[PDB]
């Protein structure tokens, strides 16, 4: 019972936007005054999972890689091809750029 | 708005319902396969919150007015949360009435039926006297415990039903119903749409027309079991008069496939059990149930689901816990789908597997529905779809395709016939039996019946309609209805009727979607996609839509049909005709030894 999720918002959200509030959401026309009831529902659902669950529904972990170009220089740079050194032959080389 | 208002609560609804009905739902499991007090009384407090929170859910869902809807999805959410049921009454009447049904569940299951001069070898029902009526063939010893379970039922039943009667009416008409069967009559209620609209009040007629031409194959039907019955017993039954009440096979004849001994048409013809075919081949439960996912996704429905396979119990543990022998196929909610079974290795329990592995997967086809409309179209469609399966798992095709039956098998006619009949013995048999039950029910909350004209209206319609004379006389002391386990608990009754037209429906309609050209009796299904998509086209619905519109996309009709059901047993009804011209096909209602 750890594990939330909003299931009742006013409106849409926005990409990359996170809202941990946790107002009551009122559906109807009377104020709710932080009470629930009818009209009145906590916006938090609790993920309760369990293992004997069907496959639809037992719990996924998902990591969310975004990738973004600013004016900086670009400071993350992954593993770049080397291949063996070979020495006293003519081999084209190419370290750092340098050709 | 109030429509949004609506779907704003079931969304609030839904998630908390669902995760409070698996935790009822898996209590229940954990009893079922696990009897002890510990599991009895986790059951308890589970159903109890879940029952609470659906009441007061209903409460709430009470408050809103359905003539503001538009959505249909929505109203038929919202008039399936509204049926309160027993909690319209106060507490007075509602605890009078749940201890009038804990004391008849309990006196029902510890009633002891037995003997003069003989007191120390004492009855329970289950163990004993359904063997009684199932093997003995004394007529003494039939006539003895039948008059006994019905003295010691109904003597001690009466006054409680003359109570039950009264408090169900109050029951029913404190959610603005006529009476108790309008109330069961409700769920057969279709409201959407124009031309799929089904009354309550229609039902009954609709039942009487379809009980007008069943008439005739039961009439030959009786009059044949009731001439072999005439060579079992040979002055004790008359050839015009009705059959006697205590030799039909079972308690209270509801089911005559424990005649089929007696009612043979050829005995030197062997059935078509494969159970030693099972043993030399070394089966076991895991291939009966593999065998069944293989017919599944043959005919086009999908895989069962790991955990299917890694929670059900599908043998006897051993392990020292009690579990109830009964199979039920068991939808827990988000996802979880399980099958209890003490599976041996038989014919009989192949074919239960394949009827509950068709409840698991019309359960697993309405799990993308909401809550509320996870259920079957009405009562009927949940075993239907099961007996088609058991249906069609027992055809010779299919066991001679699967390798349980030689590829060099000469079906003859006399096998057919006899299986036709043992066929007809079970399920046609009980078809007036069904009738006159309900009817008899629903004149009783109804008024129809006076309350001290009770049990000579019963032997009349027993003289009338299912045509079996009673042994001895009964004043209205007696309570022989109550004998019967579903009205001594409370249940419909008129699903077996649904179920037995239902299925037959859909087996027409799944053999002309298959292209069989042959008889239906003999028709597999296996190897068809487009007769698993017109299944699926039903299974996906629920009860989303009216029943009506469910059924005409099955089978093109917006009504019970039995023209299947005639067709079915057409070669038996031709045979059933050529064995009665010399015999009498019809009843006396005057009491006739
Ligand atoms: C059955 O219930 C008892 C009650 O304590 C428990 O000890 C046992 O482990 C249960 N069996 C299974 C298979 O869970
Ligand atoms: C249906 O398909 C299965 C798949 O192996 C096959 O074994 C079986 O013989 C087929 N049935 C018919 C009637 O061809």
């Amino acid at each position: 019972y750890n594990y939330l999720y909003r299931l009742f918002r006013k409106s849409n959200l926005k990409p990359f936007e996170r809202d941990i509030s946790t107002e009551i959401y009122q559906a109807g026309n009377k104020p709710c005054n932080g009470v629930a009831g009818f009209n009145c529902y906590f916006p938090l659902r609790s993920y309760s999972f369990r293992p004997t669950y069907g496959v639809g529904h037992q719990p996924y972990r998902v990591v969310v890689l975004s990738f973004e170009l600013l004016h900086a220089p670009a400071t993350v740079c992954g593993p770049k091809k080397s291949t063996n050194l070979v020495k006293n032959k003519c081999v084209n080389f190419n370290f750092n750029g340098l050709k | 708005l109030t429509e949004e208002n609506a779907k704003t609560f079931l969304n609030n609804f839904n998630q908390e319902a669902e995760d409070l009905s698996y935790q009822s739902s898996l209590a229940s499991w954990n009893y079922n396969t696990n009897i002890t007090e510990e599991n009895a009384q986790k059951m308890s407090e589970a159903a109890a919150k879940w029952s609470a929170f659906y009441e007061e859910q209903s409460k709430t869902a009470q408050s809103f007015s359905l003539q503001e809807i538009q959505t249909p999805i929505i109203k038929r959410q919202l008039q399936a949360l509204q049926q309160s049921g027993s909690s319209a009454l106060s507490a007075d009447k509602n605890k009078q009435l749940n201890t009038i049904l804990n004391t008849m569940s309990t006196i029902y299951s510890t009633g002891k039926v037995c003997n003069p001069k003989n007191p120390q070898e004492c009855l329970l029902l289950e163990p004993g006297l359904d063997e009684i009526m199932a093997t003995s063939t004394d007529y003494n010893s039939r006539l003895w415990a039948w008059e006994g379970w019905r003295a010691e039922v109904g003597k001690q039943l009466r006054p409680l039903y003359e109570e039950y009667v009264v408090l169900k009416n109050e029951m029913a008409r404190a959610n603005n119903y006529n009476d108790y069967g309008d109330y069961w009559r409700g769920d057969y209620e279709a409201e959407g749409a124009d031309g799929y609209n089904y009354n309550r009040n229609q039902l009954i007629e609709d039942v009487e027309r379809t009980f007008a031409e069943i008439k005739p194959l039961y009439e030959h039907l009786h009059a044949y079991v009731r001439r072999k019955l005439m060579d079992t017993y040979p002055s004790y039954i008359s050839p015009t008069g009705c059959l006697p009440a205590h030799l039909l096979g079972d308690m209270w004849g509801r089911f005559w496939t424990n005649l089929y001994p007696l009612t043979v048409p050829f005995a030197q013809k062997p059935n078509i059990d494969v159970t030693d075919a099972m043993m030399n081949q070394g089966w076991d439960a895991e291939r009966i149930f593999q065998e069944a996912e293989k017919f599944f996704v043959s005919v086009g429905l999908p895989h069962m689901t790991q955990g299917f396979w890694a929670n059900s119990m599908l043998t006897e543990p051993a392990d020292g816990r009690k579990v109830v022998c009964h199979p039920t196929a068991w939808d827990l909610g988000h996802g979880d789908f399980r099958i209890k079974m003490c599976t041996k290795v038989t014919m009989d329990n192949f074919l239960t597997a394949h009827h509950e592995m068709g409840h698991i997967q019309y359960d697993m086809a309405y799990a993308r529905q909401p809550f509320l409309l996870r259920n079957g179209a009405n009562e009927g469609f949940h075993e239907a779809v099961g007996e088609i399966m058991s249906l069609s798992a027992a055809t010779p095709k299919h066991l001679k395709s699967i390798g349980l039956l030689p590829s060099d098998f000469q079906e003859d006619s006399e096998t057919e016939i006899n299986f036709l009949l043992k066929q007809a013995l079970t399920i046609v048999g009980t078809l007036p039996f069904t009738y006159m039950l309900e009817k008899w029910r629903w004149m009783v909350f109804r008024g129809e019946i006076p309350k001290e004209q009770w049990m000579k209206k019963w032997w009349e319609m027993k003289r009338e309609i299912v045509g079996v004379v009673e042994p001895l006389p009964h004043d209205e002391t007696y309570c022989d209805p109550a004998s019967l386990f579903h009205v001594s608990n409370d249940y419909s009754f008129i699903r077996y009727y649904t179920r037995t037209i239902y299925q037959f429906q859909f087996q027409e309609a799944l053999c002309q979607a298959a292209k069989y050209n042959g008889s239906l009796h003999k028709c597999d299904i296996s190897n068809s996609t487009e007769a698993g998509q017109k299944l699926l086209k039903m299974l996906s619905l629920g009860n989303s839509e009216p029943w009506t519109k469910a059924l005409e996309n099955v089978v093109g009709a917006r009504n019970m049909d039995v023209k299947p059901l005639l067709n079915y047993f057409q070669p038996l009804f031709d045979w059933l005709k050529e064995q009665n011209r010399n015999s009498f096909v019809g009843w006396n209602t005057e009491w006739s030894p």
